């Protein structure tokens, strides 16, 4: 009974990231010892002529970026842990994320290490126009 | 080719629209295509789901530097036999509003401690995840005929951790610098381990220089079995599976060949009891 929601290849990383006390820095450490990245993100058939913001409603990759289902570029829920911010409620679930071609082999440690420009909408260092 | 871990145990007959979908496997068919998803405008997002999400099949075979193994070799748990401690679990079975997983019941320790947890399982929701009580029934049979008024005696996972840290705290203390829990088919123990247990760098106690054993959510805080008081979380176990070292049958099968002092009482603490006893006389005679 029952509908599998993984694949085994993300068993190891999901597993170490779901016992830790700081997942984040859990996925960072497994990635530098060679780890692989998590993998079955919803990775999305778009038109790529979209706005190039970071978050959207729907998908808005442009040339340069690859669009993706939020709640599966996030490690708190592919790992269905607690999330960092004090409402406990996330961010990218619900919303579509846009993630550079460059680093579409590993969402969900793009959106971990990545902070969207409140100004512009679009990633620092990742196509954030503004200083 | 799947896994069982993380399965959605809801009764929902579609699948979730690509921005709630934890993964690809999980979204609707209605949005699949050509291996990828699509967006349709008009087909909106679920506001209201509870998906239980099944904590069976974790697999702790993880390499990372300064990180310890969970599971360690026999020759490594003969050298800590004074943190043995023997454990077991029986569980319920998910009903319903969600079937496909077992959740915590009766925790059973070699100390001779039982402790009813109440039904407690991972419900995802379009926010996050939701750590509360669901519907459970107990196994269907009569060997489990004891865990039925379990079912209305059980605590909140809150104060069973804190019981769980107090415990291995009181027993350990006095004998060594870490907990061996010792398994037979570890499977469930491991997921019943996710209710109390956190994992992570190698951690010193904050009133004294001993390792870290405990760990507190409330203050960020570390300890040993001596400073734990108050503690909720489990840091840094260490185990091994009994039953993976070559044994034909069950356990009281194999636990009778060598001792003859402890009966099946048919309770959690009993068998928890007999996978200590079996591991101490398979290691040291
Ligand atoms: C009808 N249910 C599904 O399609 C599904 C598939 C995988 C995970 C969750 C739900
Ligand atoms: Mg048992
Ligand atoms: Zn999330
Ligand atoms: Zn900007
Ligand atoms: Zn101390
Ligand atoms: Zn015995």
């Amino acid at each position: 009974a029952g509908n599998a929601t993984e694949v085994p290849a993300n068993s190891t990383v999901l597993s170490f990231c779901a016992f830790a006390v700081d997942a984040a820095k859990a996925y960072k450490d497994y990635l530098a010892s060679g780890g692989q990245p998590i993998t079955n993100c919803v990775k999305m058939l778009c038109t790529h002529t979209g706005t190039g913001q970071a978050i959207t409603v729907t998908p808005e990759a442009n040339m340069d970026q690859e669009s993706f289902g939020g709640a599966s570029c996030c490690l708190y829920c592919r790992c269905h842990i607690d999330h960092p911010n004090p409402k406990g409620f996330c961010d990218l679930k619900g919303k579509y994320v846009q993630i550079p071609t460059t680093c579409a082999n590993d969402p969900v440690g793009f959106t971990l290490k990545n902070t969207v420009c409140t100004v512009c909408g679009m990633w620092k260092g990742y196509g954030c126009s503004c200083d | 080719n799947v896994t069982g871990l993380f399965k959605d145990c809801s009764k929902v007959i579609t699948g979730l629209h690509p921005t709630q979908a934890p993964t690809h496997l999980s979204v609707d068919t209605k949005f699949k295509t050509e291996g990828l998803c699509v967006d349709i405008p008009g087909i909106p997002k679920d506001m209201t789901y509870r998906r239980l999400i099944s904590m069976m099949g974790f697999k702790m075979n993880y390499q990372v530097n300064g990180y310890p193994n969970m599971f360690i070799t026999r020759e490594e748990a003969i050298r800590h036999v004074r943190a043995w401690i023997g454990f077991d679990v029986e569980g319920c079975h998910a009903t319903r509003e969600a079937v496909g997983t077992n959740l915590p019941l009766q925790l059973g320790f070699s100390t001779g401690v039982n402790l009813v947890a109440v039904p407690t399982g991972y419900v995802d929701t379009p926010n996050n995840t939701d750590f509360s009580r669901v519907s459970a029934k107990p196994p269907p049979g009569d060997q489990f005929k004891h865990l039925i008024p379990l079912m209305y005696k059980g605590l909140p996972w809150n104060v069973v951790r804190i019981k769980i840290v107090q415990m291995l705290s009181d027993t350990l203390k006095n004998l060594s610098d870490r907990v061996v829990f010792v398994l037979w088919a570890h499977g469930f123990e491991l997921t019943s381990m996710k209710y109390f247990v956190k994992i992570g760098p190698e951690r010193t106690c904050c009133l004294c220089d001993r390792r870290a054993t405990c760990f507190s959510t409330a203050s960020d805080t570390y300890a040993c079995w001596h400073h734990s008081i108050g503690f909720d979380y489990v840091y840094n176990p260490f185990m091994i599976d009994v039953q993976q070292w070559g044994f034909t049958g069950n356990l009281q099968s194999n636990h009778d060949l060598y001792c003859q002092v402890h009966g099946n009482a048919h309770v959690a603490s009993c068998d928890a009891i007999m996978t200590r006893c079996l591991a101490v006389h398979e290691c040291f005679v």
